[PDB]
């Protein structure tokens, strides 16, 4: 899997309440966080399947 | 616009809102009432926000809500008809960071729901003018408080922005704030108001700032000014 998967969540500088998932490589599974609406990092997922078929098992 | 019928009384370090005080003042929500940026109402049809909110007609605007906790509490939700990204909003830069939402069903306006002004686009808000931003966003760097909260503050000057915040700061944007208060998760959308020959103008957006929603750190906001002349070209034309 991609090493940005290894990375732990990134909210970014907007201000905005935003649900995203990101894989938790600690865990074997993607959960939700808080995005700042900006400025995303590639482990930042709309929805939980996109993560788990993107990361999943990383 | 701009002249709140119940009058106002004066976000991290921010107060608890007078019930109903800032009319304008809209909460974002998904389908299922999830709160995730804030708005302002312009008129009966249309409410401005930020474009890094994403808002889609899947969403809906929350009107004339105080406390989130409360399913007593009489509001209106609208749908949203269609949404108005500024073409310019730069994903990169965070520059021209604006949206307009057109409502399905007009707001049924009231002593609780109303509109705020816009300014012109050559009106000078010099800095040091005291100004407040409204929302329900985090009060500390965490779930967002159920009553909306409000914190006055001042605008910064762009010299004194940049010190801070370098060249990061664009010509869409407009500081303010770094006095005890910070804008944080869920304020976004949000309004920065100013009065201006006693009513109430939007100046500015909330849009970014610290990571970790600093007070001593410069809020940026998109300015209303450089943008609201897209504003007035997309109503007209819709």
């Amino acid at each position: 899997r991609p090493d940005f998967c290894l990375e732990p969540p990134y909210t970014g500088p907007c201000v905005a309440r935003i649900i995203r998932y990101f894989y938790n490589a600690k865990a074997g599974l993607c959960q939700t966080f808080v995005y700042g609406g900006c400025r995303a990092k590639r482990n930042n997922f709309k929805s939980a399947e996109d993560c788990l078929r993107t990361c999943g098992g990383a | 616009c701009g002249v709140p019928a119940i009058q106002p009384v004066l976000i991290v370090n921010g107060e608890e809102a007078v019930p109903g005080s800032w009319p304008w003042q809209v909460s974002l929500q998904d389908k299922t009432g999830f709160h995730f940026c804030g708005g302002s109402l312009i008129n009966e049809n249309w409410v401005v926000t930020a474009a890094h909110c994403g808002v889609t007609t899947s969403d809906v605007v929350v009107a004339g809500e105080f406390d989130q906790g409360s399913s007593s509490e009489k509001i209106q939700k609208l749908k949203i008809a269609k949404v108005f990204k500024n073409s310019k909003y730069n994903s990169l830069t965070i520059n021209n960071d604006i949206t307009l939402l057109k409502l399905s069903t007009a707001a049924s306006f009231s002593q609780t729901v109303s509109a705020v002004c816009l300014p012109s686009a050559s009106d000078d808000f010099a800095a040091g003018t005291t100004c407040v931003t409204t929302g329900w966003g985090l009060t500390r760097y965490a779930n967002t408080p159920d009553r909306l909260q409000q914190a006055s503050l001042p605008l910064l000057s762009n010299t004194n922005c940049k010190k801070y915040w370098g060249t990061k700061i664009k010509d869409a944007m407009i500081c303010a704030g770094a006095s005890g208060v910070s804008s944080c998760m869920g304020d976004s959308g949000g309004p920065l108001v100013c009065k201006k020959n006693g009513a109430w103008t939007l100046v500015g957006i909330v849009s970014w700032g610290s990571s970790t929603c600093s007070t001593s750190t410069p809020g940026v906001y998109a300015r209303v000014t450089a943008l609201v002349n897209w504003v007035q070209q997309t109503l007209a034309a819709n």
